[PDB]
């Protein structure tokens, strides 16, 4: 309708989980041991194939080598390890969850426990990560405690100290509600806050099928590898699909026929396997760069992006590991109880329109007010709060009223 | 049972067998392997090389050396100095030490080596240097 | 020989569908049905803040609403004829089809 | 110049347009009809290459299983179907040519 | 057989590739105004219609 608006008269905060791979497991395959094994004849054969194992050598360490930028541009972000003091008091808002726990052994948050206990020879080896497990918590810790005791500031230069009801008075301003609305809720909000993280928790514990993202990232390996160990034992039109049989069967002049049907099938799924190892790195790394995008865009600053770091008006964010992967827990803001209004796009006034400076005009049924945007608080006209900028002959929809001093 | 003589594993391949006379039931693994690493510093700065042998552990590898192993480009083991277990496998050739610098030649689980008279030593890699701001 | 072809789960009258509703949210409601409830705001008052969102204060539409309407009718009149003169306007999902 | 300005005193609404590709045709094969056909000969010389077929519907199933949620990705935005006023005046523009 | 379907993977890649873009045009030019300079359109964005 065209004169009626709605003006929402009570928040919300929320936060919801996010979850994204960031690295796969790092394989190196010997040829010879593979194709061939310990036969001689089968290596003085393979030899006439020209350079077919040193390209599939340099496609997977490159490959492997890759795995390892992936991690040192997500969690490396900072130059410092930063810690939290020993009093754990934050203006009401609680962080034990997230939050490392010295009691048990390995220094990890309940929630990242929680997270670790959901997921589950022919020269196939795997190579280890460079990066334990234990550092990466400990990158985690220190940013952590780097966006609660400073802000943002410690992403653009010295970290700086503020407490945090001022910090989060910052980030309300900059979605566009004062300040105030804070620290007359400062008790509430807190409150609102504890709860939404208990929640979570338990959104971990009934529903098993929430990390499939990182499942996947698992699952598709180990195929991938099966399939490969599998193929050792397909004749290709030979008569036996064991080397030393042959060999011991029939003349060597008369087994290279056999031999290379062998040599070219085993070339065969090699080839495949690699293949389908770069393009599932080309996806993995199209991943990690958004990954470590978020980091910086969620983590250590306020992002303007709609629908980027969650749905709603955005506050903040925390990182917590995980396998293979990262999960973000982003906190918004969602306005409800929504109340109906009429409203005008001025004020006529001595024959002057008059504008608000930041605001609507709302009228209640007889009185007039002007109110911010995203929470109903109304306030009586003043021309501290106008600008006239015009005449009233021209606009549309003005309402004339007056406008006191 | 009285009728099987071969075996197989979860792939087709032959992990067991029944001798003709003596019929009892052996096992069979095959002999150890694994790739081979060399950790150097550049040509220029120094002349030195350590040996890392993948996923095997030292006794293992001590043993073959004692009595036969491929690759007879062997090194010397002066004393514990020079023998050390990493994750990834024995490193042969480095002293490992107590303090914390930055990574400079990645090595395994965390483990950095560089060349610090001048040897080759391997350690625990630092993720920088300590801080707390006074909330 | 032993080809087949498979059809989306979504049919053309659902995407439709999704495609009104997205339209109707951002006439009724401007950018607030994106983050919770959808509330609702006279169109002009809309534009108003569109221009509050660049740096040019709110007076400049009310003194020109009647005008600028007309320029935006103009610009939608033309769209339909910009999509017959160029040949390659849709040669890109021309070419998903071909290729 | 080191003391002199220039600012506009008049402007200009504008629409252009922007076409991306979304999602591409799905399709499946059967391997033992397109290779050998209906004979019963060829396909025990085929079965001794063990697994290269179960791979390629893999893949194939993965790819059609992807082109559906690139469409539930654009198109799902929103869960509430909001439906387009009857009478349609909002202050002077047409949306006629895309409602 | 093997041709083809290294093909449609390739191809595949490249759809979603641009099929990401999408989904965040309609987020940051429909859901709301935009800042990103050209992301939009050329000028000053307003507003978008899909
Ligand atoms: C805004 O919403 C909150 C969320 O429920 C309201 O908080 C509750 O208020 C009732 C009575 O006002 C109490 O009995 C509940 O205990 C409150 N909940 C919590 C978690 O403390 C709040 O009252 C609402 N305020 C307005 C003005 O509508
Ligand atoms: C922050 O939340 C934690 C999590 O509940 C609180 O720890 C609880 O403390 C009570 C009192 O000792 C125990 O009965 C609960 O078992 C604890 N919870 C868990 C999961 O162990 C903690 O008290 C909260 N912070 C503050 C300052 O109260
Ligand atoms: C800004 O530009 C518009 C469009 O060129 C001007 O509107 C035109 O004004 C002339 C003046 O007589 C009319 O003849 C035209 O019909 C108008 N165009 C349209 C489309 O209606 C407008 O006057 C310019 N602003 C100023 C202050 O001159
Ligand atoms: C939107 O503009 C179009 C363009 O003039 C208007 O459509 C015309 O309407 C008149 C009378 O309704 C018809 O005689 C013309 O044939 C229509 N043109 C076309 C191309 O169909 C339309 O009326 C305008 N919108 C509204 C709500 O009036
Ligand atoms: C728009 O508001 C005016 C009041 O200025 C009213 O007369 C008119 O009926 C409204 N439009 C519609 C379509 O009702
Ligand atoms: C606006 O008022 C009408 C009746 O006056 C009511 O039905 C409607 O719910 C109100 N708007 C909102 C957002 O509640
Ligand atoms: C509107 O607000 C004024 C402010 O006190 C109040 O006196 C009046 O009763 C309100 N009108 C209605 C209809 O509630
Ligand atoms: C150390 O060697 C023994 C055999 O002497 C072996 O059983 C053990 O697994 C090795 N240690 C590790 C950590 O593999
Ligand atoms: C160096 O020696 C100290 C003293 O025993 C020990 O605690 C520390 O772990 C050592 N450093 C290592 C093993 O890297
Ligand atoms: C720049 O300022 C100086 C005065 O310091 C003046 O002499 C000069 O003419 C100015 N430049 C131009 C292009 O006018």
């Amino acid at each position: 309708s065209n004169n009626s608006i709605a003006i929402p008269t009570n928040f919300t905060i929320s936060v919801t989980t996010e979850i994204l791979p960031v690295s796969m497991t790092k394989t190196s395959v010997d040829c010879t041991m593979y194709i061939c094994g310990d036969s001689t004849e089968c290596s003085n054969l393979l030899l006439q194939y020209g350079s077919f194992c040193t390209q599939l050598k340099r496609a997977l360490t490159g490959i492997a080598v890759e795995q390892d930028k992936n991690t040192q541009e997500v969690f490396a972000q900072v130059k410092q390890i930063y810690k939290t003091p020993p009093i754990k008091y934050f203006g009401g808002f609680n962080f034990s969850q997230i939050l490392p726990d010295p009691s048990k052994p390995s220094k990890r948050s309940p929630i990242e426990d929680l997270l670790f206990n959901k997921v589950t020879f022919n020269g196939l080896t795997v190579l280890p990560p460079l990066l334990t497990d234990e550092m990466i918590a400990q990158y985690t810790s220190a940013l952590l405690a780097g966006t609660i005791t400073s802000g943002w500031t410690f992403g653009a230069g010295p970290a700086l100290q503020i407490p945090f009801p001022m910090q989060m008075a910052y980030r309300f301003n900059g979605i566009g509600v004062t300040q105030n609305v804070l620290y007359e809720n400062q008790k509430l909000i807190a409150n609102q806050f504890n709860s939404a993280i208990g929640k979570i928790q338990d959104s971990l514990f009934s529903t098993p099928s929430a990390l499939g993202k990182l499942q996947d990232v698992v699952n598709h390996n180990a195929q991938a590898l099966n399939t490969l160990v599998k193929q050792l034992s397909s004749k290709f039109g030979a008569i036996s699909s064991v080397l030393n049989d042959i060999l011991s069967r029939l003349d060597p002049p008369e087994a290279e026929v056999q031999i290379d049907r062998l040599i070219t099938g085993r070339l065969q799924s090699l080839q495949t396997y690699v293949t389908q190892q770069l393009i599932r790195a080309a996806e993995i790394r199209a991943s990690a760069n958004l990954a470590a995008t978020k980091m910086s865009e969620c983590v250590l600053g306020q992002s303007k992006r709609v629908d980027f770091c969650g749905k709603g008006y955005h506050l903040m964010s925390f990182p917590q590991s995980a396998p293979h992967g990262v999960v973000f827990l982003h906190v918004t803001y969602v306005p409800a109880q929504e109340k109906n209004f009429t409203t005008a796009p001025a004020i006529c006034h001595d024959g002057k329109a008059h504008f608000p400076r930041e605001g609507v005009f709302v009228s209640n049924g007889t009185h007039w007010f002007v109110t911010q945007r995203n929470f109903y608080e109304p306030q009586i006209i003043t021309t501290d709060n106008t600008f006239v900028s015009g005449n009233c002959d021209v606009v549309i929809g003005i309402v004339n009223n007056t406008v006191y001093d | 049972l009285p009728f099987q003589q071969f075996g197989r594993d979860i792939v087709d391949t032959t992990d067991a067998v029944r001798d003709p006379q003596t019929l009892e039931i052996l096992d069979i693994t095959p002999c150890s392997f694994g790739g081979v690493s060399v950790i150097t510093p550049g040509t220029n700065t120094s002349n030195q090389v350590a040996v890392l042998y993948q996923g095997v552990n030292c006794t293992e590898v001590s043993v073959a050396i004692h009595a036969d192993q491929l690759t007879p480009t062997w090194r010397v083991y002066s004393t514990g100095s020079n023998v050390f277990q990493t994750r990834a496998g024995c490193l042969i050739g480095a002293e490992y030490v107590n303090n914390s610098y930055e990574c400079d030649i990645p090595i395994g689980a965390g483990i950095c080596a560089s060349y610090q008279s001048q040897s080759i030593i391997a350690y625990t890699m630092s993720l920088g240097a300590e801080n707390s701001v006074a909330y």
